[PDB]
């Protein structure tokens, strides 16, 4: 897992209809880190620091098997100062 | 202390009781009751997560026998500014 | 697998509930490497060298082969001196 | 911090991996072990809510197939000041 | 405050836990703990009748499902001054 | 040596024969025995990772069909100082 | 002599007729008798290995049918000096 | 008076009946009671064979029906002094 | 799979179970580039040029498919020269 | 290092594999390989004991489906001087 | 020490390891060990009788379960010097 | 030519079939031939890894139907200089 703080949120009409209703967030570890895009699993708001699992781990832990994600959000942490 | 915390009973008298469970046993800060209508009686409070995890847990555990029982119980990290403008601020 | 060396235990209180009560730990592979975060599976206390794993073996190696985990400490080295 | 953390153990292997477990799961600190009699042991914790409680967790599940087992378990986020008059200051 | 309540558990951990529960519910004062031997831990506590009743109650409810739960738990209105010869003054 | 070796049995005689299996076998330092209470008796030896765990396997094996057996065998490679705060340091 | 013998029993009448039985079987000298816990009583004698393994022998089949019967009988011949250092040197 | 006699029952209602039992039978001297641990409580007696038989006898039949019963009742005609170095000389 | 030599051993004893008996080794591509540790599946000595499999292949390839591995050494490389 | 490992093979493909193996997982010096006789082969090293205990696990593992395969597989952590003036210092 | 002890087992790792339980478990020397052929190997040992009981009794229960086992234990007490012209000063 | 390969049969006509068999199917070179005693007899080559294997297969199915079969027939890539100590440089 690794630690990312997010910046926005991000929307895109036209998806694979295997991604059901869940949001995406963009995430980069540090301003001017490139930026990557995340599954929001539990909700949070930009500025946070947060919990990012990536693996064939990230389908089960954003719904269920066959979930088509590679990067999920799983908690926030309660203090980093990072 | 700017997480949230919510309690959902049918009735009023689980609602005070589980007011007073939440107080009792963390440090977390009452900010509203009120009545949704038909029955239904609404508690919040608010503290940091951790408090607010043990207040909501033991409140939930002292008001299942209690009357009609409870509805729901919730626990929230953090909270966008636009739904805070909806909050009672206090009771 | 990687010989990474720990730093400090990390607490986030809203995790998702398959995560069950395993702790979590900071890792890097050197002071002033980029930190991560592994699933503690033995128990090890700063300053430690240990060996993670990250893969979807993972997974398998801390729990059962559905546990959200993409990087797990597997042994600590009787003797690395690095 | 000012609040407690307990694991009960039949036996003494469980019990001192417990407090282990605990010690090295989040930041809290260890003050107090006890035989009560008849086989148990008892291991108190003190520390912030949200430390303790990872770390009262951690503890529970290092010890479940050790030895005897484990016998309970418990968190308390706040501490009457009579009850705190019959807790150990020092391990 | 002249009346009498006692909670007899086996283990600790209730015991903590029902003494905590009994001094946060009613006004009653804690003036002892004990090991019986054998893995009994007892807990007295003094005051008023309607307190001491309102915490026992509480305190007995508290530590049912904690550990291996409770074995007694006693009101006494009055005591005799021979029995007073045995009873703990302070912790 | 700062690793950690356990065992626990029921009874002494078991516990004096593990104990010298222990020390024969491996080069580890005795630095505790005690009762835990109710016919528990543990052992404790200190030393390397490799040391400690010849010494734990042959304790362990030479102390199942003398007595009432034993009841846990433990090994810890490195241990929190809050919990070595707890520990006997001669016996 | 270095050498050990130990028996435990279950209660102290046949602790003692084991005691007194080795005592007049053989030339050993008696250095240790305790109380385990829970029960349990443990007697300890020293002397050469031809001399324990015939006291031993015979405490152990005197206090048989003794009350609660025995529990361990075990003999040592050699003794390591770290477990020399947890072991009784009078009676 | 050198001959020993003991009676060891779990309680110490039993015990104390018992000890009365054989000191008004008998002409027998009580040098010693004690609590082994767990429930166990051992009466013994000192005199000539001839009086420590009847004692012995009369204590064992006057302690079957009052509590949990008696566990042992042993007669030894002459001790070593090995083992008389751990029996106490008075009460 | 990638080119590697071998420098050393790699010993630790308290290990999880289910590692089984497979040694470790400890691997560079070159002089001087980040250590890794991988599951020696032949056996091989110092100097020599190996070919390293890592994927969720490498558990199939050392033992069974619950194996948790990440990397794996495969065969010797008959002549490299590099 | 003063520790010993050893395997035994039936054949002597297989003691050749487990030998390599052995030095080939950990840092472990070859002493002795010797023919028992009736077709027995044993291959001993020395070293640390964390070393020998990795290596002869390996060991074991190589050669167990080589041949007709393994026999025995042991190790020695501390090994007593009488048994060393029988044990080879060089292959 | 004139008294003599004998075991054999078949392959060499069950004869290393009883010698070495001999010698640590009793005083005794050793004086020969050899290959009888076909996958024998006897190892023999010096001492008084009761250290060489106690040897032979440890030595034998030490190599059960390790390789193909043990075939024979034997103690002699004394022995002619027809066949003591017949055993190994030293191996 | 640093690669090694074995071949192990049970006696010695398969023995020297196979050596010439593998001889005259690749550029291998005999190293040794021994006994390994109770009928057992190795032979032994050294070549590069691509011709110690066609040999080695050559071998191993060049002594299958004649005596008593093969027992082993293995190849290894690349030795250690601590097993080389114990392989026959020339027969």
């Amino acid at each position: 897992m690794k630690i990312m703080q997010v910046e926005k949120t991000l929307v895109s009409t036209n998806r694979i209809a295997d991604m059901g209703h869940k949001p995406l967030l963009v995430v980069w570890e540090k301003p001017g880190a490139p930026r990557q895009v995340a599954v929001d699993a539990i909700g949070c708001i930009p500025g946070d620091w947060v919990l990012c699992v990536g693996s064939s781990a990230a389908r089960e832990a954003a719904g269920s098997k066959s979930y088509p994600s590679d990067l999920t959000i799983i908690g926030i942490i309660d203090q980093w100062n990072g | 202390g700017i997480a949230l915390g919510m309690i959902e009973t049918r009735g009023l008298v689980p609602a005070i009781e589980a007011a007073d469970a939440m107080t009792k046993a963390a440090e977390v800060r009452l900010v509203g009751r009120q009545f949704v209508g038909g029955g239904y009686v609404t508690v919040l409070v608010r503290g940091e997560t951790g408090a607010v995890n043990a207040a909501v847990r033991a409140g939930a555990d002292a008001c299942e026998r209690v009357g009609d029982g409870l509805v729901a119980a919730h626990i929230i990290a953090r909270v966008h500014s636009e739904v805070e403008n909806i909050l009672p601020k206090a009771p």
